[PDB]
């Protein structure tokens, strides 16, 4: 019953090289969009912003690429700070 | 007259929310009895407002003798017609069991007169109910667009739409047999058609956009139970000949454990098994991540569906949209100590700090034929009739 | 008598079939009320004799004045209880509306006495129900062998076992609190215990670079469960219960209220408030719908309409296997050949007369009981001796003779 | 008054140190008896006062004949009450075998008086002790914050938190049961619950869709633990204990059973009961001797020799860090610098004066309390500081 | 006889289960005080006699006034010692605290006597304890075979073997110094030898490309260890110890004041200053809870709560095997059926009665001893025959005979 987060997830890290982050995705997700208490947000296109939860802070990143490896999708991002 | 998050909206910022909602993983629709009045149907007031008029000599027993309905409700025309039929069906079994010969023939008349006003109104046409190719007409023109838009707005890999309804009429099957679309409904076979509750887990594929799903929560006119113990589906022509041309044009009700509408014989362990498996699927679709639900035609006079919806806002990925064309009067009435449970229920959530909810009013601006036009066509979809000029040239070749 | 595919099969092939069935990914066991006769349990044919002996004045009204049971069926003790508990509530619901205050009392008096007799038939040990260490006795060893074997014959990587039951008793818990094995049942906490349906997705793990467990699903409730109608289900031990809401039910001669939640009737959907009933049957199907799945059934009389529809619909998948034990099969085979027979015999012989080799039925009277079903299961071999080297030298032994 | 290595600090150098300290591999907490005063508890000297008010006749046979306590300490209220019951149990056990009937009654009658006075002070809710949902009441509001903050900031591949405590009350359990968290305390079962020490090495894991769990070590015992037969120790629920034994204790007089209770560190001479106390200190050392470790203390008076020994020995490892809370630095510095004070003051002072950047002490009276310790701990970002839950549950329950 | 899984098995399968068992990646042994009878040692039953045969007067007080022992037990020699010590240590504190000077002096002699009779029984050679090359005699032979076999059965990459022991004698070191093999016991140095617990993580290696070493864990200490502070423990040689303190104790009538470091009591946590005990049992735990593990137990009478409570919690891991020797296995299945029996035999009959194949128990009198135990372990095969032709050739020959 513990409410550790009021937000759904989008994927999980699988790789770290230099300052470019590599992400894999979940299964049902196709159409660029995610939902939450305030509404709907686009998450997949280049030029968009994405966030990682790291303990007591939040790391912010910007998307660069999008590719295949129902096949397997993959994303690349670059960090620009933290909240 | 469009309230999101407790405060107001405008047409464009809402027509841009709709489009983003239809692109989620799971999409569904819930319809009611007010959606079929543009095709030959009738709401649930007009049914009692006519039973009252045509049969007054029975309206006294129900109130003064057996206590099945109340006076103020009957005068204000606010009675539920499904629970009355269920209770009157359960009063007859006891008498049939313990051999009371007066209370057994007193209820056959009541039930014959009740099963005769809802049938006559669920026939959207009349004596053309037994004929063929009825979805080709003009009344069934927006039902088609609904399905077309719900199917053509998906992507490859994304699931297929779902449809729930409370009617017991044949307006979405006629209108799909014409487009060329296939609906799953649980039944299989032609010469002996039977209910298998796992056919909801199947889908097509080619080996060289075909299907959808339909859930009927209160039954249909073509479902019945035989001298065996199994439910069977048949076609309209066959039903008209067996058990529908006698109901109206005669006085016959002796098969009291035979029909499966509108939610009557739920004390038999074989007929309730088919009602349960629909709510058990509603309450399982409405509990998934990234879900959207559009409601229309439904008056919130049911306790369980409300207790089921209210408990799904606790997940932050479920969104609702509601159409209610009498919202002003309800706010008025509950402003000063009044109103019924439906109005209180809708006003309760009209005032909330929840961006998941959105309410729409305005009379003719919240009707079915406007709900439809708020939905988008794709830009690469064929619309111009460019094949019809050519099917008559093949007929001129007599 | 053993029939696979409608044909005839023998014992030294049955025993080699079971071995290979017990090496599949998903394995399961569904039990009933006959699996608890070797521990002090009764059956529905005995509940009726007890209710006949005691309370002889209500039976009168029940036969004569209300036309609700027949004299023959009574005498021969063939009556059903779940289809009577499901009419004594209709007859009430009608009177609660007609306002017949006297008719509204006999049926309470009857339902109380019908619920009081299926309650003191799940107390396997009568008055020592509240004491401790009841799994150390001799009546609970064939319940330990089952769990030991089911857990033993698993490999590293393959999922854990599930156990489905319809009873109310506590045998499979008394018989695991002894071994020291931990079963998952969906509850959590000690001072305030609560049902959350996400504890069915947990496992164990050692915290380095006691990992035995299993899952238990009761489909009809328990004696240690109760509801305050706040839409929360609370679990309790077996002494608090006896102290607070069971001794009353048995001895105080009161009326009945929803003290504890059990579903003994015939239509479990009429209970429009039960939502824990619906998270178990949502897992039964999710289990049998997987590939590489085997099920063993024992103790079940096949009188449940909502259960004997799922097994039929799971048999259209080529990776599901089922084994069934039914002692009195010849009588059914004859009674249906004579155009008669009940709805459970018509189902078991229809399962026996198939043409697929994924169905197996096992009759033979005492040869189909719970103590033989367990000896039929194998112990594993840990260091697999190929003995291909041994073949060379043990082959020559026969030559000398 | 904040000191690191003798030198002083400011709040903003301190709050920027706590955060750096809470990001380490292993984290821990060690509480005491004062932490439970904001809920309905008491302190060890407020216990002795009430003892010697109501029972002043048995207070002579305890200082004159048997030599069990001293007058200076009895007057200044500096008695250990968990170290006297053990000795009295020893005396009684010896007298049973030596068969001196003139001496068993005079010990039963003065143990029944000590247990009656230590029990009454640990219920925290009086007669509302056997009821349910006692973690919703507002008295238990910061015990939840502590747990939630300790959990909500850990990353994948990092050990879970441990909580050691000297109390023998049920507050942390009452709180976790209402948050929906699981605590491991060494027991397993519901109809017979037994002690298994091999399951402080276990953890949870999810199959397809988890890390909401923590470890709890209680160093002196609990009111829900007892012993029935020679070889085993059992745990029960509050409603069950209250009905079995905890009631006669309060109401009835001259009621004493024997070697049946496991609180506080009393029957430490058997071999089935000390096995339970020793494992805890074992695991305490095994934890406090890892690399990259941090420890916060609050509520502890430093009246124990072994714990101080363990801590001082542990401080040889350069990767161990500590934080302490003592709101009497000023009232002790002088009392110890003039002629001398008491061993607790001397010990706590020896640490203030060192060349260590990995020690820290805090004072200020009401500024070094529990309701303020719980507030120096960082609060996460995504954790919601808003409650749109109750407004929905209210409507769900109003529906009718 | 020989039991497995609660059932019975034969000699020719045990002889091969052992073989298949010694090829795993973790193998260990646990010895007691019986394994040292073939060399000059004694048991606890042979200590009560030597106490009552040389200290007859004190015994009178123990039986008459303080009432600690029964005449029946003394006459029948069924009296424990590790429980008498813990009571003689309890009668003393409550006399020192209430200032009775006539009981301190009467309880300070009994403990000295019990500590002298426990010391004279761990030398194994009497006056020749201080000489050199004592691992050359004919007694310490199977102690050499055991180590040789344990070490020669390891393939590269695998880890070294472990040994666990209670007794204080030096029979495992005398037999490895005479053999050229270096055991590890925690300490390091020669002129000042001192305990560092991170010496259990070291390992030899070679320059270019010996491999013969093992670890020794003593759980109750030795009689070559002494303490001088709270942070240090020191070790000396045998000749050195026999001059310093082990001679006075034996001959002079002094009170033992903590010269050497042994735990012969029943509750070993009352010693609130010992920090070696914990580091030993921690490694015992860490070893018993990893996969692919085998353990042999010999000499142990099953009278230690702390170890019988660890062996039970490790049988919930399905990769851990034990083998247990116990001669008097029949006189314990006899007594425990008719109610009677001490805890020692209860604990092991509980193990005999199980349903897991990961437990084996051996009995049979004088064929469960140490010399028989050693001869059941296998020598390795240096050049492993593929042996296809070996058996092929004899297979054909049989008939012509
Ligand atoms: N042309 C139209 N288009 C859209 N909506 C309309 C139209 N005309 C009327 N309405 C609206 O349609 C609504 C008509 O409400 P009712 O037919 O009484 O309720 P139900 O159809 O759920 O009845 C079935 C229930 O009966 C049992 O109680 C079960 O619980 C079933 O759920 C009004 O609000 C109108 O504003
Ligand atoms: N020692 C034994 N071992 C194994 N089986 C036995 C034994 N003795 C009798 N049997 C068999 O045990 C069977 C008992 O059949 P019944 O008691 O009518 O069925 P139920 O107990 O499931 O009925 C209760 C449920 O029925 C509804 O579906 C509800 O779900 C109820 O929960 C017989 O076939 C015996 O041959
Ligand atoms: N609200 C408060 N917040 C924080 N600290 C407080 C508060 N109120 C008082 N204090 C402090 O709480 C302290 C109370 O100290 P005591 O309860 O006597 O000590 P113990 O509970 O460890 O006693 C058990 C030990 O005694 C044996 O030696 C055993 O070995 C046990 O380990 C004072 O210093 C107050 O400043
Ligand atoms: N030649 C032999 N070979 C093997 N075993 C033998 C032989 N002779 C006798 N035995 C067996 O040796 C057994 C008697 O061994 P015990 O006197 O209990 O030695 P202990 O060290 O356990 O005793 C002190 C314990 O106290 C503390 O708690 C520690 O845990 C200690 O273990 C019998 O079963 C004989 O069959």
């Amino acid at each position: 019953l513990f409410k550790l987060t009021e937000i759904s997830a989008i994927g999980y890290v699988v790789g770290l090289e230099g300052e470019r982050i590599r992400i894999n995705l979940h299964e049902g997700l196709q159409g660029r969009l995610a939902s939450h208490r305030k509404g709907v947000s686009s998450v997949t296109q280049p030029g968009d912003l994405i966030g990682f939860d790291a303990g007591n802070i939040l790391v912010v990143a910007r998307v660069t690429d999008m590719a295949f490896v129902i096949p397997l999708r993959q994303i690349i991002a670059y960090a620009i700070g933290f909240v | 007259s469009i309230y999101q998050g407790g405060n107001k909206l405008n047409e464009d910022d809402f027509r841009s929310h709709v489009y983003s909602l239809c692109q989620l993983d799971n999409v569904g629709v819930l319809l009611g009895a007010g959606a079929s009045v543009g095709c030959g149907g009738k709401t649930m007031k007009d049914v009692w407002k006519s039973f009252k008029q045509n049969y007054p000599e029975l309206l006294g027993a129900l109130i003064d003798k057996y206590l099945l309905v109340s006076q103020i409700d009957s005068d204000n025309n606010l009675v539920n017609v499904e629970l009355l039929i269920d209770e009157a069906t359960k009063f007859l079994s006891v008498a049939k069991t313990r051999r009371c010969e007066d209370e057994e023939e007193e209820f056959r008349k009541i039930l014959s007169s009740l099963y005769k006003e809802v049938t006559k109104a669920a026939l959207l046409t009349g004596e053309q109910f037994r004929e063929k190719n009825q979805g080709k007409k003009d009344a069934f023109k927006y039902h088609k667009e609904l399905i077309s838009k719900l199917i053509s707005n998906r992507q490859p890999g994304q699931s297929a739409p779902a449809i729930f309804t409370t009617n017991y009429d044949l307006a979405l099957e006629w209108a799909a047999e014409d487009l060329g679309i296939q609906l799953f409904n649980g039944f299989s076979g032609l010469h002996t058609r039977q209910f298998y509750p796992q056919n909801f887990d199947l889908a097509f594929r080619n080996v060289n956009h075909y299907h959808a799903y339909l859930y009927k929560l209160h039954g249909s006119l073509t479902w019945y139970q035989n001298d065996s113990l199994t439910v069977n589906e048949v076609s309209a022509s066959q039903a008209y000949d067996e058990y529908i041309n006698d109901i109206i044009n005669k006085d016959d009700f002796y098969r009291g454990q035979h029909l499966i509408y509108p939610g009557a014989n739920k004390y038999s362990h074989t007929i309730g098994f088919v009602y349960g498996e629909m709510f058990r699927r509603f309450g399982e679709f409405i509990s998934k991540p990234q879900t959207a639900l559009f409601i229309n035609g439904f008056g919130f006079g049911d306790y369980h569906i409300n207790r089921i919806i209210l408990g799904a806002l606790l997940n932050p990925s479920f969104h609702v949209v509601i159409y209610y064309p009498e919202l002003k009067e309800a706010i008025t009435k509950v402003s000063k100590g009044g109103g019924s449970e439906a109005e209180k229920a809708i006003v309760t959530l009209k005032n909330m700090a929840f961006n998941q909810v959105t309410v729409v009013g305005g009379g003719s601006k919240a009707y079915f034929n406007s709900f439809v036009e708020h939905l988008p066509y794709p830009v690469l979809f064929p619309r111009d009739n460019i094949v019809d000029e050519l099917v008559e040239a093949i007929a001129n070749l007599s």
